[PDB]
């Protein structure tokens, strides 16, 4: 979820150990998502109330 | 173009009340500034530089159009020497492919001799040179060729002695009415290159002057790569 | 024609080299506002000089299709009429709109040039060499002579063109630019461990 | 590094050196951005998998 | 004079092409003497404008 | 897995649809095509690489 956007809803976060990366390739770089930052399901509430 | 309608000037805007000053820039742009340079002054300065240069463009065009070039054909020396440098350049290019190109005269120089008494100007170059057939074809029938032929503007008659690598030295002489080409009596005196003896007109006596020819060389041929020699 | 006149053909073409060299020089200039100002001086100086040159030839009464202009007074006028008109054709072709605004309006200028164009067309000067087409092209451009079906002034383009209502290429430019903006945002988030909402 | 009071978690990636011995260093001044300069006690964990 | 010239300042504008992220053109007079722009609202999706 | 939507459906069109008040549900996978990632970008949710 982008921090800048307040409307983002972190419905379901990943585990503390979970991370997102290419399984085959070694983790040279910092993970795109690490720990609880990783989101499995997220929701949005628009200003017009669209969901 | 998009719309029409140009406003007029409000000669008496000042009386208007409760309105903001629409001239701050103008007034402030001329206020005497002690220990500082006035804004207006710097502006004027650059304006002079840019504007002055622009005027020079008009100057140049004025001359080109308003002139008579051939009437004031002091450029004839430029044309003559420019050919001499060109021919030296051509032979230099030929020399790289063929050693024999420079065999007649390895040294590439221009020698100028002024004969005021005889109304003759001799310009000698060690360039590519010209054959007998080329003398009749290129010189016997004209045509740009202006570089050599500018001489006639100040000269009644032109005498050319040309020796090319492929042919023996031959002399082409024309008075602008008829031309004759004969084998050079002296033989390959040049080895290779062309020496032009110019039968100047009465009006061209000033060109015969040693100072005048040198001034023309500086004026037009100063940038020639090959050294230029003036008789002294 | 006259042998000296044949020499003049070389003389006229020689001037053309300087005239074209300057013509390129004027192109180097960018501002149109300066460009018209000098160009207007080109027309006023050239046409006024042309008016004297035609008067000089008129007093001479030398046929255009005739012996080389010999007397210096007429001969320089012959240089001015042919050489200046040839440059005038280059100026007209390179700068069609500018000349037409400053030239078509004046009847005297059109008539004076028309006398010159016929005067050149009878001399035969624009019959040989690479500048012979210039006489035909300029007359067509000015409407003195019928325009050829394939005759198009390369310079006479409509720089105004048409409003770029169709800008799908620019829409792609917008996308890519905003896309780079979007890529940097993600890269920023990467860094290392941030705090958790 | 888990902040005991807030519950915040900060994850860093350890990398081996030439000798295959992993080295990790914490510099507070530089790492302010990662932690947001949030001071406090952090439990330290090693995750290997 | 070339396009985009400003007659009263007698100078040509340096920046000719730009877009208004937060403003939209509502009405302009025939001679452009008065220009009215409308304030755009916030982003429906919450994206930074 | 679909790289592109059929007919007139486009990321812009879906964005307009959400602005109209329609509700949208998106399901992703490891085979995610570019349009789904772009749609998340407009909504502020950043999908990982394929």
């Amino acid at each position: 979820a982008d921090p800048d956007n307040p409307l983002v809803l972190d419905i379901l976060t990943g585990s503390s150990t979970s991370y997102s990366f290419f399984p085959d390739k070694p983790i040279t770089q910092y993970p795109h998502a690490v720990g609880k930052n990783t989101l499995l399901i997220a929701g949005l509430q628009a200003r017009n109330n669209a969901r | 173009v998009d719309v029409d309608g140009t406003v007029e000037e409000d000669l008496g805007k000042s009386r208007e009340g409760s309105r903001t000053d629409d001239e701050v820039v103008q007034r402030e742009e001329e206020a005497i500034q002690l220990d500082g340079l006035n804004a207006s002054q710097i502006r004027e300065l650059r304006e002079k530089s840019e504007k002055f240069a622009f005027q020079a463009e008009v100057n140049r065009m004025m001359k080109l159009i308003i002139n008579s070039l051939y009437k004031n054909k002091e450029i004839f020396l430029r044309e003559l020497i420019s050919n001499a440098s060109d021919a030296l350049d051509k032979i230099r290019l030929i020399s790289l492919t063929d050693e024999n190109a420079l065999s007649g005269n390895e040294e590439l120089t221009v020698k100028i001799k002024c004969d005021k008494e005889k109304n003759l100007l001799h310009v000698t170059d060690t360039g590519v040179g010209m054959t007998r057939e080329e003398l009749v074809k290129n010189l016997g029938t004209i045509a740009f060729g202006v570089g050599f032929y500018s001489a006639f503007l100040v000269a009644d008659k032109v005498i050319v002695t040309s020796k090319h690598n492929n042919d023996t030295q031959h002399i082409w002489e024309s008075d602008s009415n008829e031309f004759s080409v004969i084998a050079d009596p002296r033989g390959n005196t040049l080895g290779r290159g062309t020496t032009i003896t110019l039968v100047l007109k009465e009006e061209a006596s000033d060109y015969l002057e040693l100072d005048t020819i040198k001034n023309l060389v500086k004026k037009y041929s100063q940038f020639i790569n090959f050294p230029i020699y003036v008789w002294s | 024609l006259d042998p000296s006149l044949e020499i003049y053909k070389k003389m006229f073409e020689v001037k053309r080299r300087e005239q074209l060299l300057a013509l390129k020089n004027l192109a180097q200039l960018n501002d149109i506002h300066q460009q018209y100002k000098i160009l207007d001086v080109m027309l006023k100086g050239l046409f006024k000089v042309l008016e004297d040159s035609r008067t000089v030839l008129t007093a001479a009464d030398v046929l255009p299709d005739g012996p080389f202009p010999q007397d210096e007074k007429l001969k320089d006028a012959f240089s001015h009429v042919v050489e200046n008109t040839a440059f005038f054709g280059d100026v007209v072709l390179r700068f069609p709109r500018i000349v037409h605004y400053y030239f078509d309006h004046n009847s005297n200028w059109n008539l004076l040039i028309r006398w010159g164009i016929s005067f050149c067309n009878q001399t035969g000067v624009f019959n040989q060499g690479p500048h012979s087409p210039i006489l035909s092209l300029m007359a067509q451009e000015l409407g003195i002579s019928e325009k050829d079906s394939n005759f198009q002034n390369p310079f006479k383009i409509d720089r105004t063109e048409f409003i770029p209502s169709t800008d799908p290429f620019q829409k792609a430019l917008r996308e890519e630019e905003k896309r780079r903006k979007k890529e940097e945002k993600r890269k920023e988030i990467r860094k290392g461990p941030r705090i958790s909402r | 590094l888990h902040n005991q009071k807030t519950g915040q978690e900060v994850v860093f990636v350890a990398e081996p050196d030439n000798k295959n011995v992993y080295k990790f260093e914490l510099d507070t001044s530089e790492r302010k951005i990662e932690f947001d300069s949030a001071s406090g006690t952090y439990t330290l964990y090693l995750i290997i998998g | 004079r070339p396009p985009g010239f400003d007659r009263v300042r007698n100078a040509e504008i340096g920046n000719k092409d730009f877009e208004l992220d937060v403003l939209e053109e509502a009405y302009t007079t025939e001679h452009w003497l008065v220009r009215i722009y409308k304030v755009k609202d916030l982003d429906n999706r919450g994206l930074s404008r | 897995s679909v790289e592109d939507f059929g007919g007139n459906i486009n990321v812009e069109t879906i964005s307009a649809f959400i602005d109209g008040g329609g509700s949208v549900l998106v399901a992703a996978s490891s085979d995610i095509g570019d349009p789904l990632r772009e749609l998340g970008s407009e909504c502020g949710i950043e999908f990982d690489e394929e």
